C-alpha cells in the first residue's frame, strides 16, 4: 500500500506516562493509527457517503462513552475520496519525549493504565488490531494480511463477542 | 459466590451420586466449568456451558442446570471415579468453587442365612430353642422377622452379634426364640426372614416337620 | 467347700469345721447378712433357707442372683434374736450358683454346624472345636441375657469336610467355675429337620 | 431414711463395725462400737492399705450397708535448672531465658517470672513433656521472651516455683544479666 | 500442549519473591492465553492471574493484585509469572494452563494442564548452644540442651553425638510464639565429669528446610567450669 505504511512510525513510539494520566483534545486533523480524532457533535448530513458504522465498539449503523450513551466514536468516507474520523476525545499520557503519543487506542506498555473503555476513541483496540465489518478494507486498505480471530470484551459489566483482524 | 452444597460423599459402585454448585445471587449468563482432581495427578475439565461435554470423556457424567443450581450426575459409578471434584463458574466474574470430597473404597457382604432347632436332649428338659443364623454380612444393620406358624412372632426373640473381623466389618447375626415345650406343639413352619442391605432376592428360610 | 456347682431350683449344703453366721457377697457388691444360728434370719433370707448345726447352712431355690461366696464366720458375744460383729471368719466356698454349660447339639458341600449353650449364669466360657483346630472359622458369640438371668452362649462353625462329617466335630465347651468340660459329638442326624 | 454411703476420711436410728476387705481375701475385724484406723460417731467417721472398707450396725436391727479409697503419700520434687540466652542471641535480638524443672510427680506448679522487683507476666509460654511411661513425672520448660533493649538496664532475674511438694520456695534467681 | 512448566524456587524464605515459568512447545504461541492457578497442600484451586501474548493486558484476580507480574516473551515463547511477597501461607504448587478462546478482562476455562511445581516456602531453625551453667552445678549431672526457634514447619528432630546418650533426653512439644513461629529446648542431664567436652553435636535436622545443623554446646564463657 502506497506510501501509507512505509514509514509512518514504529509500533513501538517512544516516550511513556511519566505520571497521573488526564485527557486532552489537540484537535489533530488515518492510514495507520498514529492518529488523532476530534469530538465533532451536530454535523451536516450532506457530503457524508457511504456507510456510517459507528464503533461501539460492536459496529452499529456526538458520540459518547458506553457508560454515557452513545458510541466512542467512528469515520467515514466523504467527497472525492476523503477520510473523516470522529469520537471521544483523544486519551493522551502523561510523559515527556520528542514524540510523545496522543494514544488514540490501548496502549499497555507505554502506560499501564490505559484500558480501552476509558483511552480509546476509534477501531483500533490493540495498536496491530482492529474490529473488523464489511468497510473495514474500503477505509483502511494497508490492512489486508491481518489475520482474523474470536475475541470478548468486556466494556463496564456487559460482554461483547466480537471477530478482530490482528497481524500475526 | 459458589459453593458445593453435598461436602462429604461416599458410596459404592453402581450408583447415582449428584453434586450441586450454587450461582448465588446473579444467574451468571449460563457460565460454569467442572473439574476433576485424582490423590496427586493435576485436574482434567470435563464440562464447560454445563451443557457440553468435552472431549475423551464418557457420556457418564452429564450436565445440567438453568439460571441456578447447575448439576454434575455420576450414573453408574466405577472403582476408577474417587477425585475431589471442583466447580467454578468463568466470564466476568472467574472465581472457583468448593470441592466435595468422594470416596470409591466401598464393598458390601451378602449374608447366608439358615436355622437350629435343637432337639433330642431339649425336649426333656423344655424350653426348645430356634436360633436364626446370618454369615458374612457388611453393615451393622440387621432385624429378623420369625413368621413361626405364619404372620410373626415378635417378643421373645433376643440377638446378638460379632464384635469385629480385623480385616472387614463381616460379622455376623444369631437370633434366639425361646419356646417352652408344651407351646411347642400345635404349631408348624418356623422361619427367620431377614431384613438387612442383603441386595438379594426374597429370603424366606423355613424349616418344618417339628423337633421330631 | 461345699457344692462349686448348682442347678436352679436345686439346694446347697456347706460344711464349716471349727454361734455361726453366714455372710454371703456376690462377685462384687457389698457384704450382705445372711444368718446365724447359737449352738435368725433375715427378711429376705427366711421361709426359704435353714439353717442347723458342726454347722450347715441348706438354701433352697436356687435363683441365678445366688451366685456369692457364702463365708462361715461367728460371733463375739452370743446375741439371742439378733447379730453381732464377725469376729473370725472362714474360708469361701465358691459356692458358684452356676448351672454348668448345657450343650445341645446343632445338627446341619460346606455346612454349618454348632452347638448353643445355655443356662451359663457366670460369664466365663470357653468353646473349643477338634481339640483346637478350624480356627479360621470358628465363631463364639460373646454371650446375651434371658428372662430368668442365665447368660445363653452358643458357637457356630462352618467346615466343608467333602460334603460328609468324617472327623469327629466335637465343641469342646470348658467353664471354670463349674469344673465341668462337655465335649458334645456333632453329626448329621435321622431327624431333627432344619 | 437409708443412712448414707458418703466416701463414694470415710463417713457411714441413733443405734457399728468398720470391715476391711483384700482384692480376694476376706473381711477383717476393724473397728467394733466405733492405731492409725482411729474411727468415731449418728454420722460414724473411719501403701498396704489398699481395699474395699464395710460398715454394718448390729443389734436389734442389723444389716450391711456399702469405699475403694488407698493411700498414695509418695511425690517427685521440681529440680531447677536455668537456660540463659546465647550470646549469638543477643547479636541476633530478641533474648529468651528458659526455666526448666525435672522430675516433680502432680501436674501442677506455678513459677513466677520476676524481674527485679517486678512480676512479669506478659511474655511467658509453658510446656511440659507427656509422660515418662513409668509415673507422672512431666518436666516443665517455662520460655521468657525479651527484647535486647529491655535486656540492658535490668538484671537479677528471677523464676521461683511453688509446687504440692513445697518443700519451702526455692530460688534460683539468674543474676549478674553480663556475664 | 506439552507444558515444560520449570521447577522455579522449590525452597524460598518468607518475604522473598519467586519466578515461576511455562512454556507452550509447538503451535503457534501468541493466540491463546496461558493461566496461572495455584493449589496450597489440601485446599481448593484458587485462580491467581493470566495473559494473553497478544494483547498485552494481563488480568488478575481482585485479590492478586499489586502483587503478582504476568509477562510473556514472544521471542522464545515463555510465560514468566512473577509473585513477590511471599508469605508462609503461600506454599503450594503453581499448575499452568491454556485458556480455550480469548478474553479481555475475563477468564476462561483451562483445556490442558501443566505438570505441578512444588514452591515451599520455609524457615530453617536457627540452632542456639543453651550453655551448662553450673555455678556449683547441682548434685553430679549439670543440665544440658540446645535452643531452637523461628521455624515454622511444624516437623523437627534432635538427636545427640549423632546419635548416643539416648538416656536422659528431653524433648518438649512445639509452643506457638507471638509471631507465629514455633520453638523448643531439648534438654540433657549427662554426668560427663558435670561438664561438657567429649563431643556434644545436637544434630537438628528439620527435613523441610533441608538444613541439618551440628552446634558444639560446651561451657560458653570464662567461668561455667
Amino acid at each position: 500500500c502506497p506510501e501509507r505504511m512505509a514509514h509512518c512510525r514504529p509500533i513501538d513510539e517512544f516516550a511513556q506516562g511519566w505520571g497521573p494520566i488526564t485527557y486532552a483534545e489537540g484537535h489533530g486533523s488515518p492510514y495507520c493509527w498514529h492518529y488523532a480524532p476530534r469530538q465533532c457533535g451536530t454535523i451536516p448530513a450532506s457530503q457524508v457517503c457511504g456507510p456510517v458504522y459507528c464503533f461501539t465498539p460492536s459496529p452499529v449503523v456526538n458520540n459518547t462513552r458506553p457508560p454515557q450513551g452513545n458510541w466512542f466514536g467512528c469515520t467515514w468516507m466523504n467527497s472525492t475520496g476523503f477520510t473523516k474520523t470522529c469520537g471521544g476525545p483523544p486519551c493522551n499520557i502523561g510523559g515527556v519525549g520528542n514524540n510523545t503519543l496522543t494514544c488514540p487506542t490501548d496502549c499497555f506498555r507505554k502506560h499501564p493504565e490505559a484500558t480501552y473503555t476509558k483511552c480509546g476513541s476509534g477501531p483500533w483496540l490493540t495498536p496491530r488490531c482492529l474490529v473488523d465489518y464489511p468497510y473495514r478494507l474500503w477505509h483502511y486498505p494497508c490492512t489486508v494480511n491481518f489475520t482474523i480471530f474470536k475475541v470478548r470484551m468486556y466494556v463496564g459489566g456487559v460482554e461483547h463477542r466480537l471477530n478482530a483482524a490482528c497481524n500475526i | 459466590v459458589l459453593t458445593q452444597s453435598p461436602g462429604t460423599l461416599s458410596l459404592s459402585p453402581g450408583e447415582r451420586a449428584t453434586l450441586s454448585c450454587r450461582a448465588s445471587q446473579s444467574v451468571s449468563s449460563t457460565y460454569v466449568a467442572w473439574y476433576q482432581q485424582k490423590p496427586g495427578q493435576a485436574p482434567r475439565l470435563l464440562i464447560y456451558d454445563a451443557s457440553i461435554r468435552a472431549t475423551g470423556v464418557p457420556d457418564r457424567f452429564s450436565g445440567g442446570g438453568s439460571g441456578t443450581d447447575f448439576t454434575l450426575t455420576i450414573s453408574r459409578l466405577e472403582p476408577e471415579d474417587f477425585a475431589v471434584y471442583y466447580c467454578q463458574q468463568y466470564g466476568g466474574s472467574p472465581f472457583f468453587g468448593g470441592g466435595t470430597k468422594v470416596e470409591i473404597k466401598r464393598t458390601v457382604a451378602a449374608p447366608s442365612v439358615f436355622i437350629f432347632p435343637p432337639s433330642d436332649e431339649q425336649l426333656k428338659s423344655g424350653t426348645a430353642s430356634v436360633v436364626c443364623l446370618l454369615n458374612n454380612f457388611y453393615p451393622r444393620e440387621a432385624k429378623v422377622q420369625w413368621k413361626v406358624d405364619n404372620a410373626l412372632q415378635s417378643g421373645n426373640s433376643q440377638e446378638s452379634v460379632t464384635e469385629q473381623d480385623s480385616k472387614d466389618s463381616t460379622y455376623s447375626l444369631s437370633s434366639t426364640l425361646t419356646l417352652s415345650k408344651a407351646d411347642y406343639e400345635k404349631h408348624k413352619v418356623y422361619a427367620c426372614e431377614v431384613t438387612h442391605q442383603g441386595l438379594s432376592s426374597p429370603v424366606t428360610k423355613s424349616f418344618n416337620r417339628g423337633e421330631c | 467347700s461345699g457344692a462349686e456347682v448348682k442347678k436352679p431350683g436345686s439346694s446347697v449344703k456347706v460344711s464349716c469345721r471349727a454361734g455361726i453366721t453366714w455372710v454371703r457377697q456376690a462377685p462384687g457388691q457389698g457384704l450382705e447378712w445372711v444368718g446365724g444360728i447359737v449352738p435368725n434370719y433375715a427378711q429376705k433370707f427366711q421361709d426359704r433357707v435353714a439353717i442347723t448345726a458342726t454347722a450347715y447352712m441348706e438354701l433352697s431355690s436356687l435363683r441365678f442372683d445366688d451366685t456369692a461366696v457364702y463365708y462361715c464366720a461367728r460371733e463375739a458375744d452370743i446375741v439371742v434374736g439378733g447379730s453381732s460383729y464377725f469376729d473370725s471368719w472362714g474360708q469361701g466356698t465358691l459356692v458358684t450358683v452356676t448351672k454348668g454349660p448345657s450343650v445341645f447339639p446343632l445338627a446341619p458341600g460346606t455346612a454349618a454346624l454348632g452347638c448353643l449353650v445355655k443356662d451359663y449364669f457366670p460369664e466365663p466360657v470357653t468353646v473349643s472345636w477338634n481339640s483346637g483346630a478350624l480356627t479360621s472359622g470358628v465363631h463364639t458369640f460373646p454371650a446375651v441375657l434371658q428372662s430368668s438371668g442365665l447368660y445363653s452362649l452358643s458357637s457356630v462353625v462352618t467346615v466343608p469336610s467333602s460334603s460328609l462329617g468324617t472327623q469327629t466335630y466335637i465343641c469342646n465347651v470348658n467353664h471354670k467355675p463349674s469344673n465341668t468340660k462337655v465335649d458334645k459329638r456333632v453329626e448329621p442326624k435321622s431327624c431333627d429337620k432344619t
